[PDB]
DNA sequence: CCGCGTTTTAACCGCCAAGGGGATT
DNA sequence: AATCCCCTTGGCGGTTAAAACGCGG
């Protein structure tokens, strides 16, 4: 329902067809009054989407409000630097160091246009939240949306009330370990909001959403490829489709080289058998997950618990 | 609110002093790594201080006739002179 | 040594530090000439090291921890990865893999996993790949920028 | 047990030694017995050595 | 004496797995 | 009297916030 939008005169580069194609779904979703999660691989530079995008935003409308970006401390670094070279017309606040240089760094900062935008840390701001959560965000970007991919986890509980318009998501693969992980990146697209003292919902709830999607999906696990399994998992794709974006590296990258994958089965030690048997023996009748690492250790080397002794002579302390 | 074209100037300078600080930074990197290198290459060359070395050397030396001849010359010559 | 009669460098990505050390002291045995990437290694040096091992040809193995693959790093240089055991994530062995098999690489990479016979490693295995059926079910349908067809 | 940082002689004399590990380092002084059987195993700078300090044994 | 600029590090958060409580209808 | 949130624990990897710090003057 979109096209190919202009690419911004502020934008120093050469993105790729693809990249701006990348950029036209993002100006549509920011368009359409929505949030949504990117979801392409690696290396394809989500980096430089979400400049793309800003720079969109800025060059087109008048969107040049303040953005935050909440990266980990190495890769902070790198965007900032990154940001710099691609599309340098935003004065950048670079959050860092010692509390007293963020409070230098915070001097002064609510004079307008004083900052573009700003890039902190997911554990600085789980840290500081107190801080940041007063004023409200224009558009605001989670860049490695997998660390925040637990719900319990407090980053998630930090950053969910934050006041945005727009939010957007940056994630190698939004599903590593379960459901829960899927619903919690679309609940923090889509959360709860509150209108005239009204509780309006975005999206289900954790619970709801596993117990109306994850147990056709358990069955779909259960057993390899069935009406109902199909309709499910085609019901799951046509409610997924309107919010992820990914881009599979395969077609994308035609000139990477192939991949083979090997399995070798590797037989017990003596010393290995009787330490597995021993701990499963203890483990059968205390706790159950502590043997089972300690089972897994034996898995790996018997030196883990004990090494091979250095024999050497008795020694006695004074001669008759 | 300051209107877009007067902050489509403050982001030209905003341009100008980035691009300042980026080619500072590359000339940074630079420097860094040539300097790494320089110091790698230094501790390669660890060994004693303007000392005297005495070196023996074996090499395979090709040979052609002219030089055989040009040898026994040099070793007339030389029976010559004793 | 089947490796280093084909002339391939091999990775070996392990789970505990304590594997890491009987591993460097096995290959020490060996002769192998090597390099070891922990979870303590300084920033700088992290890098520093990383470049190292991209240049220079003639350490055969490279020992990583796969917890600390997280914060990714370009390791074009290498042309077999060995996978001493598994984990629970399967995410984490993939970002492992892309280590070794992204933009940029010119020779095909294989995939080592070692597993032992009728134990939990097994069950790792099977942990790891029902959760990569999952992800496979939840990535392998097409939503990029497209319906037609 | 450790990598040899320093091999000092104190002048058949005691000797400085500086064992260096993954955790620590430690600078010990060594009996002129153990400064003989670590001389006549050629341990210089950089070497990892093995002393039993009940015995007296260098590796 | 007091920071300048510094390095190290203690201490806490996410794992990440299979049960196992003990509060709720 | 049958089910949810936290427990329950090894070894991992980040990652700020004091400890303890030469030195400059
Ligand atoms: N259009 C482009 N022009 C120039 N360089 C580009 C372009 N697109 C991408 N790049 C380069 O590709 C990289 C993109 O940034 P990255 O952060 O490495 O990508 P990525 O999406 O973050 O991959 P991951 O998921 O972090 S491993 C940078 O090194 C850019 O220089
Ligand atoms: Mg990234």
């Amino acid at each position: 329902s979109v096209v190919d939008v202009p690419v911004p005169s502020l934008l120093r580069g050469n993105l790729r067809t693809y990249q701006k194609q990348g950029l036209n779904w993002l100006a549509s979703l920011y368009n359409n009054h929505t949030n949504g999660i990117l979801a392409d691989e690696m290396g394809l530079g989500k980096t430089i989407q979400t400049i793309s995008l800003l720079a969109y935003l800025a060059c087109e409308k008048e969107n040049w409000g303040p953005h935050l970006i909440v990266v980990p401390t190495s890769v902070l670094l790198n965007w900032e630097m990154e940001f710099k070279r691609f599309a340098p017309g935003f004065k950048v606040l670079t959050y860092y160091g010692s509390p007293q240089q963020r409070k230098e760094k915070r001097k002064g900062w609510n004079k307008p246009d004083a900052f573009h935008v700003c890039i902190v840390s997911y554990q600085l701001v789980v840290q500081d939240q107190h801080s940041f959560k007063r004023k409200r965000w224009q558009y605001m970007v989670l860049d490695e949306a997998h660390n925040i991919k637990n719900f319990r986890s407090t980053r998630w509980q930090a950053l969910l009330n934050f006041n945005t318009q727009r939010r957007l998501l940056l994630t190698g693969t939004p599903l590593q370990n379960n459901l829960a992980e899927l619903w919690s990146l679309l609940y923090f697209l889509m959360p709860q909001t509150v209108i005239d003292g009204k509780k309006v919902s975005g999206f289900a709830d954790l619970d709801a959403f596993q117990q109306w999607f994850g147990r056709p999906v358990d069955k779909i696990i259960e057993t390899g490829q069935d009406k109902e399994t199909k309709k499910t998992v085609a019901k799951l794709h046509q409610v997924l489709r309107p919010y992820l974006l990914r881009r599979l590296k395969a077609d994308v990258e035609k000139q990477m080289p192939a991949k083979y994958e090997h399995i070798v089965y590797c037989k017990l030690s003596k010393r290995q058998r009787f330490l597995y048997d021993d701990f499963m023996s203890r483990a059968q009748t205390m706790s159950i997950v502590n043997c089972l690492m300690q089972l897994r250790k034996v898995c790996n080397h018997p030196n883990l618990f004990e090494v091979r002794p250095i024999l050497t002579s008795f020694v006695l302390e004074h001669c008759v | 609110m300051l209107t877009q074209e007067e902050r489509l100037r403050i982001a030209k300078e905003t341009e100008k002093l980035n691009i300042l600080s980026l080619d500072k930074f590359k000339e940074q990197e630079v420097w860094k790594k040539e300097n790494r290198l320089a110091l790698q290459k230094r501790q390669k060359q660890k060994f004693q201080p303007n000392e005297t070395i005495l070196q023996f050397l074996s090499t395979a030396w090709l040979m052609t006739p002219a030089m055989e001849l040009e040898d026994r010359k040099y070793w007339q010559e030389q029976l010559n002179k004793r | 040594q089947q490796l280093k009669d084909n002339g391939h460098r091999a990775l070996i990505f392990t789970q505990m530090t304590k594997v890491l050390d009987v591993l460097e002291q096995f290959l020490n045995y060996h002769g192998y000439l090597y390099m070891r990437l922990d979870g303590a290694t300084k920033i700088e040096d992290r890098q520093i090291l990383t470049e190292r091992f991209n240049t220079d040809s003639r350490i055969t193995v490279f020992i990583l921890s796969s917890r600390s693959g997280g914060l990714g790093i370009n390791l074009t240089g290498a042309d077999t990865v060995i996978f001493y055991d598994s984990d629970w994530n399967p995410a984490m062995d993939k970002q492992c893999q892309d280590r070794c098999h992204r933009i940029g690489q010119t020779r095909d990479v294989h995939i080592y996993r070692f597993v032992s016979e009728h134990t939990i490693e097994s069950n790792i295995l099977k942990k790891a790949n029902q959760k990569r059926q999952l992800d496979n079910v939840v990535i392998q349908e097409g939503d990029f920028t497209t319906d037609y067809f | 047990e450790g990598e040899v940082t320093e091999l000092t002689p104190e002048d058949i004399s005691h000797v400085i030694v500086g064992l260096k590990s993954a955790k620590g380092t430690k600078t010990l002084r060594l009996d002129p017995t153990i400064y003989e059987s670590i001389q006549r195993e050629k341990v210089s700078i950089g070497d990892v050595i093995y002393i039993e300090a009940n015995t007296g044994a260098v590796k």
